[PDB]
RNA sequence: AUACUUACCUUAAGAUAUCAGAGGAGAUCAAGAAGUCCUACUGAUCAAACAUGCGCUUCCAAGAAGGACGUUAAGCAUUUAUCAUUGAACGUUCAUUGAACAUUGAUGCAAACUCCUUGGUCACACACACGCGGAAGGCGUG
RNA sequence: UUUUGGAAGGUCUUGGUCGGGUGGAUCUUAUAAUUUUUGAUUUA
């Protein structure tokens, strides 16, 4: 039925969660605009340290290597 | 298409070959045959834990972006692949 | 090592030359490249490969080294796992040597070519 | 738009450069590949405070005698983390990419 | 470009040894350019046993290699 | 042993077994990158810690033959707004002009008459030439009497379209100035073949 | 696009496995393929060393040996048994235990090459494809030979001997058949 | 699309209109309004420069690169200067752009 | 029977809706559970009811665009 | 060698210096496109090959370099040679049951002998200062 | 008188004795997504 592009497409304009590879940094913010690699460009992004926020971003770019997923929140 | 390399392992067909893979495993065996991918399928292979155990799996098939290098037998070091200079008999029409 | 490589020279200018290429896990090898390909899969001819162990890397920090070699003779590494190649030592037969053997390699593929068309007559 | 071209605007200049290893390199380029395999005379090569992978990977690269002194490194591509050019190096100069100007004719 | 050959394996019981110490056996249901595999009866050894389902599909980026359990 | 016997047994007879000891890579367990990566949030102090900015300039070169290029495509479309009032034309019908092109220069009109009258009667003819030169440019327009032996010379087999006037192929329409809707010359980004 | 085959100078029109793997089984490329391997290794047997043998440069040099050369139809004569001789000594095993266990209880599951688990599914698999026209197995047990010497096995060969030193052996053995 | 599907020669094109408006807006912007951005990279080195290009690849010229990092070990924040810089993008983890 | 290629099988395993085990490259991944609801082919898998659970109390995540190379490992629960 | 039969397969694309003018494609609309393309046209830079130099620079004979996948050699020092369950005796020991390389090793420190392959064991000369042809690279010219 | 360039002769030294649906080599583009170049080898 859906694929990750529309998913990907209805999911612009939403507090988008990521997910790094990492699972030490994750970023929420608002989605902004997303090519077909999967790049990630995102609005006032906010940090979580293993879960605790250390801060509030900004608009932030993460490349599509890193991400491990993409949520909708 | 493949460049020299890979030509080579396509020719070591059926000869005692030794691969080390990325894990540290070196496994040692008839190579049943070789694709351009360098997935490469082994028979009686005898393979090395990183451990330092030694067992005997029977039929084998590495993939190949694991694989650390391949050992092939000595004689292809003189092998016709490596002539810098032999002339193409009038390719095909 | 006082070898002098030749300043303007990568790979195709690289043949027969003995090499040490090194790897991502630290392990080198030793040998005569005897061809590459565009994503560097190497053979190298002869070829040593040495580690050194994690026991002696403690007298290696900041000499004697009690490297380990294998050997691994006519070997093909591949491009994946590597990380740099230098050059060990110059080859056997000297520029006039090897410009002579390419031009009498090149003379008796001229005549195979030559024999071919006698056989195809 | 690849900057590899960049980098191939960039034989006979000297540079350092990083390695994702952590090792770094200083020594001037030869030229630079395609997939930007850079080849490098004249290098001394220093590892920064320790990697063990990156001690061996030091040492056994011969002329250790952590200095190591080497006449000829190709480097890889993927083992290129970042280059560090000279400041002298005018980057308005170099950017200008004639190709890309032509495309830009050529539109 | 190349389909692996894998043909001969195609209903014989074999192992994969996944990522460095997973380790899966099963049966090759399927194989595709990038050796993705299918497995129908996987149960995962450890050296403590674990079934995995009735079918399973396993990435051919985390194989490593497969071994063939079963004779040819 | 394979297929044939000799040089495999005797002639390939492979490497020794090979001596394993103790590894210094990681045993896959622990192959990782960087799973201690940073927290960015605080860097966002330490750049006012950073406090102008260098001026691009290559951009800016890459920008001059943009704007230049889109400037010269204005003037073009500045010479689109600025064909019934120019004298050069007669306000004869646009049905029986025919336009001869890829002419040869020191082709005389007399000539173009002579190739001219098989079909119909001339009523005028400009040959078009450089106001400043005086050279011939190469283009010329015909308006005859009717409009049938206009057509009859734009239909073309055996005849105008191909036919070698002064030892060259030329290139013969009908007048498209007046005629059609949307034309724009040469010098305007339109034109034909 | 085109795959050479170096062996057999011969091209195939468009690569892909399936050509690759019947062209690499097939007897034409084998043939050629094992004359060229065989040909590398007596090209390099043969050819001579030939150093640069830098000559040093030097009272006690009062002795004098005498050199024996051959003739041409000798040199070629005794290098053409040398060849021979060093193709038989490469070529030649030694049967004995084969021999030796002919009546075993199980010779015929462990020298009879391929019933013996470890590399007996290969003899099998190495078997090439039989398209043109025209074993001692398991089931053997003790009772299949009860007693050996009822049917006269032959004797226990005897042993070689150079021809070179075929003259100096003992005459006239003690014991006669 | 598909990438071969697309054409040869229009594929610039479309490569440089998925720079103008796709993710790559916040290289777009700091290369043309040289404003400052924070490049985190794979081994800990936040870097704080200004842009000069872009790639495909996210390949980055950086000019008068500060750089900074953590040595854990206790902790010794290290910075260097670094005028003249290449950086590949496979170590770009994040590029954050401050106003 | 017949060959059951994998991007033929996780469609047929699209279409049941049964629950996924689905796992995660290496020590830092985190067992997913979930239905899947679509793919790609660069296994980029759109996942919902996401579970998360630690390497051997999992939490909830929603729906998910999960990355292709992170994932190891489809199964059937 | 020829014939017949079967099986398999039949096309990734583009470019080969770069920049600026001379001329062409003499540009299908009232004197003109802009551009782009080509060239035994010219100019500039770059690349490759060849030749020549550099009063270029470095290396070339019992020993020097490299190696031993050799020994002396069990030389000396250190460490290690499975788990689970049950019973018994005072954590240990023994017994039973089930499961899964090597101690003469391994690791460290050396040291010595023997052996191996290579090299201008050149020409000149054998003397009291403060040579040609080899091999490898750099620069210059054509 | 000096410098530069061209030509000729002599002497010395060193070296030698147009086409093509052809292939190969290099570089672009598919090609920054699981198989080598657009990162999971500073072990947290
Ligand atoms: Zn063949």
């Amino acid at each position: 039925p859906v694929n990750p592009k529309p998913f990907l497409k209805g999911l612009v304009n939403h507090r988008v969660g990521v997910k790094l590879k990492f699972n030490s940094t994750e970023y929420r913010g608002t989605l902004v605009s997303t090519d077909n690699y999967f790049n990630l460009q995102l609005n006032e992004a906010e940090e979580f340290v293993a879960g605790v926020s250390h801060g509030t971003l900004g608009e932030i770019f993460i490349r599509c290597n890193n991400v491990l997923y993409i949520r909708e929140l | 298409m493949n460049g020299i390399p890979v030509k080579l392992l396509n020719e070591a067909q059926g000869h005692i070959v030794s691969l080390e893979l990325t894990t540290g495993a070196t496994y040692r065996g008839k190579l049943v045959e070789s694709e351009d991918s360098m997935n490469v399928q082994l028979r009686d292979v005898i393979a090395t834990e990183p451990q330092g155990a030694v067992t005997h799996m029977d039929q084998i098939f590495v993939r190949g972006s694991q694989i650390k290098f391949i050992v092939v037998p000595d004689l292809l070091k003189n092998a016709p692949l490596f002539k810098k200079n032999s002339s193409r008999p009038m390719p095909p029409i | 090592s006082k070898i002098q490589v030749a300043h303007s020279s990568r790979l195709a200018n690289l043949i027969d030359y003995k090499l040490r290429v090194l790897t991502q896990d630290g392990r080198v090898y030793i040998g005569q490249l005897m061809a590459f390909d565009k994503h560097m899969n190497l053979v190298l001819n002869e070829c040593i490969e040495e580690r050194v162990p994690k026991t002696q890397l403690d007298k290696l920090r900041p000499l004697n080294i009690k490297v380990e070699k294998r050997v691994l003779g006519l070997t093909i590494l591949r491009g994946e796992q590597i990380l740099s190649t230098v050059v060990e030592d110059k080859p056997l037969l000297s520029k006039k040597e090897r410009l002579v053997r390419d031009k009498k390699e090149k003379k008796q593929a001229q005549k195979q070519t030559k024999l071919r068309k006698e056989k195809e007559k | 738009m690849k900057l590899v071209n960049f980098l191939k605007k960039l034989r006979n200049e000297q540079v350092t450069i990083e390695l994702k290893n952590g090792t770094t390199v200083w020594g001037t380029l030869q030229s630079v590949s395609p997939q930007m395999n850079a080849i490098l005379t004249d290098v001394k090569l220093t590892l920064p405070q320790s990697n063990g992978i990156a001690m061996a990977s030091l040492y056994l690269t011969g002329g250790q005698q952590n200095i190591a002194s080497l006449q000829y490194i190709n480097i890889r591509g993927n083992t290129i983390r970042q280059i560090i050019l000279p400041d002298s190096l005018n980057l308005d100069s170099l950017l200008v990419d004639q190709k890309q100007l032509n495309s830009l004719r050529r539109s | 470009v190349s389909t692996p050959e894998l043909k001969k394996y195609m209903d014989k019981k074999i192992l994969l040894n996944i990522n460095g110490s997973r380790k899966v056996a099963g049966i090759l249901r399927g194989y595709d350019i990038f050796l993705n595999v299918v497995l129908d009866d996987a149960m995962e050894i450890n050296g403590n046993n674990h079934q995995l389902g009735l079918q399973t599909v396993i990435r051919g980026n985390s194989i490593i290699s497969l071994e063939a359990l079963d004779a040819i | 042993l394979s297929k044939y016997p000799d040089d495999v047994s005797r002639l390939f007879k492979p490497r020794p077994p090979l001596s394993y000891k103790r590894p210094t890579d990681y045993p896959y367990a622990k192959r990782q990158t960087n799973p201690n990566i940073t927290g960015v949030a605080n860097l966002l102090s330490t750049s006012l810690k950073h406090y102008x900015x260098x001026x691009x300039x290559x951009x800016x070169x890459x920008x001059x033959x943009x704007x230049x290029x889109x400037x010269x495509x204005x003037x073009x479309x500045x010479x689109x707004x600025x064909p019934n009032v120019d004298p050069h034309i007669k306000d004869t019908d646009p049905y029986r002009t025919i336009f001869i092109g890829r002419l040869p220069y020191d082709l005389d009109e007399i000539e173009l008459q002579k190739y001219f009258v098989k079909f119909g009667e001339i009523e005028k003819i400009r040959i078009v030439k450089d106001k400043i030169t005086q050279k011939s440019k190469g283009y010329a327009f015909i308006v005859f009497k009717d409009p049938i032996s206009s057509k009859m010379a734009f239909k073309e087999i055996g005849v105008h379209r191909g036919i070698q006037i002064k030892d060259r192929i030329c290139i013969v329409d009908i007048e498209r100035g007046r005629t059609v809707k949307y034309f724009k010359p040469r010098r305007l980004g339109g034109g034909l073949g | 696009t085109r795959y050479y085959c170096e062996y057999c100078h011969s091209y195939l029109t468009h690569d892909t496995l399936s050509v690759r793997k019947s062209h690499l089984v097939g007897k034409n490329h084998l043939r050629i393929t094992a004359d060229y391997y065989r040909n590398k290794a007596r090209d390099i047997i043969n050819k001579h060393n030939h150093k640069r043998r830098h000559i040093g440069k030097r009272s006690s040099q009062n002795e004098t040996l005498k050199v024996t050369c051959l003739s041409n139809k000798e040199k070629r004569h005794i290098m053409h048994v040398k060849k021979m001789n060093q193709k038989e000594l490469a070529q030649t095993s030694i049967d004995t235990l084969k021999l030796l266990y002919d009546g075993s209880p199980g010779y015929s599951k462990v020298f009879v090459d391929a019933n013996r688990f470890d590399i007996g599914d290969l003899v099998k698999a190495s078997k090439l494809p039989q398209r043109a026209n025209e074993s001692r197995s398991r089931d053997e047990t003790c009772e299949s030979n009860p007693f050996p010497r009822l049917n006269n096995p032959k004797k226990l060969e005897p042993p070689k001997i150079l021809s070179q030193w075929s003259n100096t052996i003992p005459k006239t053995s003690i014991f006669y058949s | 699309r598909p990438k071969h599907e697309l054409s040869r020669a229009e594929l610039e094109e479309l490569e440089e209109f998925e720079f103008k408006h796709g993710p790559m807006s916040l290289i777009n912007d700091a290369m043309v309004t040289r404003t400052p951005v924070i490049i985190s990279l794979r081994n800990n080195h936040k870097i704080i420069a200004r842009v000069k290009a872009f790639d495909r690849h996210c390949n980055m010229v950086l000019e008068n690169v500060k750089e900074l990092w953590t040595e854990k070990k206790n902790v010794i924040n290290r910075e260097r200067f670094i005028s003249k810089l290449f950086l590949r993008g496979d170590s770009v983890i994040v590029v954050l752009k401050t106003p | 029977k017949a060959m059951v290629p994998p991007i033929n099988c996780i469609f047929n395993f699209l279409q049941q809706q049964t629950p996924v085990t689905i796992w995660l490259f290496e020590q830092i991944g985190i067992r997913i559970k979930g239905k899947i609801v679509g793919f790609d082919e660069f296994m980029n898998v759109v996942i919902d009811e996401a579970v998360e659970i630690p390497v051997n109390k999992g939490t909830p995540l929603g729906k998910i665009l999960l990355k292709g190379d992170n994932i190891t490992l489809i199964t059937s629960a």
